[PDB]
């Protein structure tokens, strides 16, 4: 059976576990090709079911994801619920290996829906999230606000019937802006923000730029509510705008770092909604370029956080990146094929040239960060949790594997046959210190430049597109001399690639955490829904779950320690 | 200051440079020579004791606010501060206007801009360390060593006393 | 060749000749001004998404006369782009990287302003996604050609109160020749 059936998954136990607490009916089982089991449970029986997960032998611990969807104008809707909005809940049981999928449905009269962060703490950007992009309302929420858009936004973004176009720029609306930000200090009510109303002032702390609002004890720091949505690129809404095969730069434009590693999960959703099985030498060229950005990525992060307390190696990469595709810093070279085109004809040469020079690099880096007295002592201890607010919280990067919880998203739900490379990740013991995920991150660089050495030695010499006939683009040459080939790349690079009305989900260990793609299909060119689930969104919701009882200085190293980007957070 | 002082007996620099003409102050006093180097390099806000704000966020430069010919001041005043505290330096530990064949006030340029380029190596050199270090250092090693420089010299100038 | 005119996004502008061409000790100096903020330009590079980034591998504001507005244009932060605009002193200049500053710039979206052309006066354009240093580099020599050539009031007390911005040749223009007259190209299949 290929891994992109449409499959209902009532062989799970958890449906049987649903089946014997809450009966057989009150819920309905969708068959997608998401890989998860979907279930469309009831309003009123959200919370009890929840409860349900939460307490099993063993539960669904982490919220992944929690977003709505507009099932206004969703033409293909057989076996589900008379909806015209819908709120999914992905959750995810790491002792299982599991994950499940809740939706709820609302009618337009009423679109309310009991919160969830008394059950998941995690829960309330994501429930602030779905009431800013739809209009959905959650009963019993602490300062429920826009946090994509500013308070002054009339409209919801994700829903259907909101034009995705900018409108005329008027100096006016930037001149009462400006005129806001301007008293912003002078007019501040700390009630809207969710803030406990004489020590304590407030003030709007000013990787990317973001505003942090905080409550000062002197200068000790009680309450932070994190100012975000100010890199807000509107990702999704562009998604249910493109085809499916323009919307791959899109995808590279969210995590700018991880680029060719971003693009890997909207490709895998999309062949799994078109049923398309790569052949091995596409996998392995993937695993080669996702491990490339992934150590771009992390000797960016160690090389700024070593710094306040790099250039020749994310240059070289630079270089193997521009040769193998396009420009360096976004490739768009992903293809529902597979990739744009097949490799060159130097690529050993460099791919040798960089892994011969970088293990004695790897060396100086780990004498460097093991001989650091001071940089080891301003890290130690702080912002320390252990499992429990990192598996409520999100928290899926190298602090999840910090805390000793072995889940990997390449060990655990394998992808882009990355079986078949030998790699043995690293976990840290207890504390989910800083320090501890630096050297984590060094550990998975040493992983990665491992994996690189293995993409080198075995390279199958297949084709670099697939034989379906849903190949976005068909390969260039036969297009040029052959007229079915041209009728393909004509009507998939014009209208776009007509896919089935499916439901799919790819989950990605990106390079700083898990990354994933939900895309809902109606059937036609586009997407009907594009859901990206971003680690640094999590990442950045926990900060005032573990800076509560330290410092500015301290709360700035713990920021520069997350991974975390901006426009990733902000999509 | 005043280690060079008692070793010389009055505060007039025509007076230094008239007693530094057997041997240099360098050499018997040598840690009045790096105190005095070091205090200098901090009073000058130089490299090593500049942004004392980098260890907090709460603090920022107070460089920031002007524009244009006040912070064009700013900086000119701390490398003619610069220059002449190696003008002191050297006119204080050194052989001021002091040499062999070459003209006195060669001598004495050459000596400046020997200090200049050992303060653009030492800037190269040393990283900023943090402010902590900074105060311990500044006052636990700095002040009880000089004081003590100040009791060995007058020991040693009043034993050859004659 | 001629000039624009700006005297005290919405005002006008008018296509006239220098004044220095109706004095002999102020063409000097005015030249050697020019000169002077030609040599020694001080940029503000706004800490925006990814061409930010991107120029780092090539100070505090007022004492920087210049501004390189890198990243999108977001309706949030256009508010903080504009007041940080007017923070700066006159001369001030502005260096657009990547298409999201000079245009929408793959981004035609709710949240987004397209451009800060919409709002601010830009000297100099870059084009596409991120640029190269290079192309950073080869703009500021392009605006300090432009600074170079311009005609402004040296003090504010005395002579015309009145900004002379050059129509310089467009770079299309110009490099048409050596761009139109490439033959052959290596082939993509090798590096
Ligand atoms: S032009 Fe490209 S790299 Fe630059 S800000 Fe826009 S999306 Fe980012």
């Amino acid at each position: 059976e290929p891994a992109w059936q449409t499959r209902d998954h009532l062989d799970d136990p958890v449906i049987g576990e649903l089946r014997n607490r809450f009966g057989p009916d009150a819920f309905t089982v969708q068959a997608t090709r998401t890989g998860v089991p979907v279930v469309w449970i009831k309003r009123e029986q959200l919370l009890e079911v929840g409860d349900f997960l939460k307490k099993l032998p063993k539960p669904y611990v982490m919220l992944f994801d929690l977003h709505g969807m507009d099932e206004r104008l969703r033409t293909h809707r057989e076996g589900l619920p008379a909806a015209d909005f819908s709120v999914f809940y992905h959750l995810i049981s790491i002792d299982r290996n599991r994950d499940i999928m809740l939706k709820v449905a609302l009618a337009e009269n009423d679109l309310h829906v009991p919160t969830f962060t008394k059950l998941f703490p995690n829960a309330n950007w994501y429930e602030r999230e779905t009431w800013d992009l739809f209009g959905i309302t959650f009963d019993g929420h602490p300062n429920l606000r826009r946090i994509m858009m500013p308070q002054t936004w009339k409209g919801h973004p994700l829903r259907k019937d909101y034009p995705a176009r900018a409108t005329e720029f008027s100096p006016f609306e930037l001149t009462k802006a400006k005129q806001d930000l301007e008293m912003e200090a002078l007019t501040f009510k700390p009630e809207e923000w969710g803030m406990k109303r004489e020590d304590f002032m407030f003030l709007n702390l000013g990787h990317g730029a973001f505003r942090i609002v905080l409550q000062l004890d002197g200068e000790e720091i009680v309450d932070c509510v994190p100012d975000i949505g100010y890199h807000h690129r509107g990702a999704e809404k562009m998604g249910e705008r493109q085809s499916w095969h323009s919307y791959i730069p899109y995808t590279d434009r969210i995590e700018y770092l991880g680029g060719c590693v971003n693009e890997m999960p909207y490709v895998l959703a999309v062949e799994k909604l078109a049923g398309i099985t790569v052949p091995d030498r596409v996998n392995v060229i993937r695993v080669m370029l996702s491990e490339l950005f992934r150590i771009n990525s992390h000797l960016l992060y160690i090389s700024t956080f070593i710094q306040d307390v790099a250039f020749t190696d994310r240059q070289k990469i630079y270089d193997l990146v521009e040769a193998i595709t396009g420009f360096r810093m976004h490739p768009a070279w992903f293809r529902i094929g597979g990739v744009a085109h097949d490799l060159p004809r130097g690529w050993d040469r460099l791919l040798r040239e960089f892994l011969d020079w970088m293990p004695k690099r790897l060396a100086s880096y780990e004498k460097a960060a093991l001989q650091n007295t001071i940089l080891k002592g301003r890290s130690q201890g702080v912002a320390a949790y252990g499992a429990k607010e990192a598996l409520e919280w999100g928290t899926t990067g190298a602090g999840l594997r910090a805390t000793g919880i072995d889940f990997d998203v390449r060990k655990a739900r394998p992808y882009s046959g990355y079986e078949n490379f030998d790699f043995e990740i690293p976990v840290g013991g207890g504390v989910s210190d800083c320090y501890t995920r630096v050297m984590l991150k060094v550990e998975e660089l040493r992983q990665s430049l491992r994996i690189l050495e293995q993409c080198l030695n075995n390279m199958p010499e297949g084709p670099f597109k697939a034989d379906h006939p849903l190949t976005t683009p068909p390969p260039k040459e036969r297009t040029l001399q052959h007229i079915e080939t041209l009728i393909t790349h004509f009507l998939q690079v014009s209208w776009g690639p007509v896919m089935p009305a499916n439901e799919s989900f790819q989950m990605i260990e990106a390079t700083k955490g898990i990354n994933s793609y939900y895309l809902t299909s109606d059937g036609s060119t586009m997407s009907y829904r594009t859901r990206i689930r971003t680690p640094s969104y999590a990442h950045l919701q926990q900060i005032p779950a573990a800076i509560r009882g330290s410092l500015v200085s301290d709360l700035i190293v713990y920021l520069g320690s997350i991974d975390f980007v901006m426009s990733d957070v902000d999509r | 200051l005043m280690g060079v002082v008692a070793q010389a007996g009055s505060f007039n620099m025509t007076d230094i440079v008239n007693s530094q003409a057997h041997v240099w102050n360098v050499i018997p006093q040598f840690f009045g020579f790096i105190t005095f180097a070091i205090a200098g390099v901090a009073v000058c806000h130089r490299h090593p004791f500049d942004q004392p704000e980098a260890e907090q966020e709460l603090a920022d430069g107070y460089h920031i606010e002007y524009s244009g010919m006040k912070f064009g001041l700013f900086f000119v005043g701390e490398y003619i501060g610069i220059v002449t505290i190696s003008a002191l330096m050297v006119t204080l530990f050194f052989g001021g206007w002091q040499g062999p064949l070459l003209p006195p006030f060669i001598w004495f340029a050459l000596k400046t801009a020997f200090f200049m380029m050992m303060f653009i190596l030492i800037r190269a050199s040393l990283p900023r360390p943090r402010y902590d270090q900074v105060m311990s250092f500044g006052w636990k090693i700095c002040l009880p060593l000089t004081l003590i420089n100040l009791l060995v010299t007058a020991a040693v100038i009043l034993w050859q006393a004659q | 060749m001629d000039y624009t005119l700006t005297r005290i996004p919405l005002q006008k502008q008018e296509i006239v000749t220098d004044p220095l061409e109706q004095n002999v000790f102020m063409g000097k100096l005015n030249d050697m001004v020019n000169w002077g903020r030609k040599n020694s330009i001080w940029p503000y590079n706004f800490g925006l998404s990814c061409c930010y980034v991107e120029m780092v591998t090539s100070a505090s504001p007022r004492q920087a006369d210049l501004m390189v507005v890198a990243g999108t244009c977001f309706t949030k932060m256009a508010p903080v782009i504009q007041r940080l605009y007017d923070q700066m002193l006159e001369p001030k200049w502005v260096i657009s990287m990547g298409a999201c500053a000079n245009s929408g710039g793959m981004y035609d979206i709710y949240s987004v302003v397209q451009g800060v052309d919409k709002f601010i006066p830009v000297d100099v354009y870059i084009p596409g996604c991120p640029p190269r240093p290079e192309a950073y580099m080869q703009a500021l020599m392009l605006l300090q050609e432009s600074i170079g050539k311009e005609r402004r009031p040296l003090s504010w007390v005395v002579g015309d109160q009145g900004v002379y911005r050059a129509n310089m040749q467009s770079e299309r223009e110009r490099k048409r020749g050596e761009r139109i007259a490439v033959t052959n190209l290596r082939t993509p299949d090798e590096i």
